[PDB]
């Protein structure tokens, strides 16, 4: 549970478009995996936009500042 | 020389196909390593010894 709480508080302290881009890909805010244009479908961008703001979000949360609070975690 | 909690024998053993948590498989992604579809189930010492 406090894991999850430090999902919230690290996860919340990135940019408005990542949190729902993450949250509603990952399966987080409704609990199931989705394709690639459900996500952008709801956004009217395409898939190639996600995947790029995804894996540059992913270049984001290797920044270690996050991380060290969070490799104990694993 | 062990204290104890020290690792005496490597055993390993297969899990299955279970799911995981989105959350953790999230952060999997984060870290970039799954682990593996088996158990860490290893021998250890008892305590105080």
């Amino acid at each position: 549970t406090l894991l999850q709480d430090q999902l919230q508080s690290v996860l919340d302290t990135l940019s408005e478009r990542e949190a729902g881009v993450v949250r509603l890909r990952f399966g987080l805010t409704d609990g199931q995996p989705r394709t690639l244009d459900e996500i952008g479908q709801v956004y009217g961008v395409t898939r190639e936009r996600i995947r790029q703001i995804e894996s540059k979000t992913m270049s984001k949360l290797r920044h270690p500042s996050r991380s060290q609070v969070l490799r104990d975690y694993l | 020389e062990v204290r104890d909690g020290d690792i005496l024998v490597g055993k390993v053993t297969p899990k299955g196909e279970t799911e995981l948590t989105p959350e953790e498989r999230l952060l999997r992604a984060i870290f970039g390593e799954k682990a593996r579809e088996v158990r860490d189930t290893s021998l250890k010492v008892p305590h105080g010894e």
